[PDB]
């Protein structure tokens, strides 16, 4: 519900942590990535800056 | 999961081909 631009993402492993100033996502799969199971989640809201 | 969830349940028919022929019947000469 807000445009937010992603500007930062760190791998792990399991998780893909996207970092956009007042939103927060980790995108995990399970077991394969495969488009199909790629999934979303909005964790945080804390603030980030360019 | 749940677009393959989902994508699983799909399950298209893949319905081989089927194919006839076709048929003479002849006939029989007098004089």
């Amino acid at each position: 519900n807000r445009i937010a631009i992603l500007k930062y993402a760190v791998p792990f492993s399991e998780e893909l942590l996207i970092w956009s100033d007042e939103a927060q996502f980790v995108l995990t799969a399970s077991g394969t990535l495969t488009s199909k199971s790629v999934e979303l989640n909005l964790t945080t809201q804390f603030d980030v800056q360019d | 999961k749940m677009d393959t969830n989902q994508i699983r349940a799909v399950e298209p028919a893949p319905l081989t081909q089927e194919v006839s022929s076709v048929e003479f019947g002849g006939s029989s000469d007098e004089t």
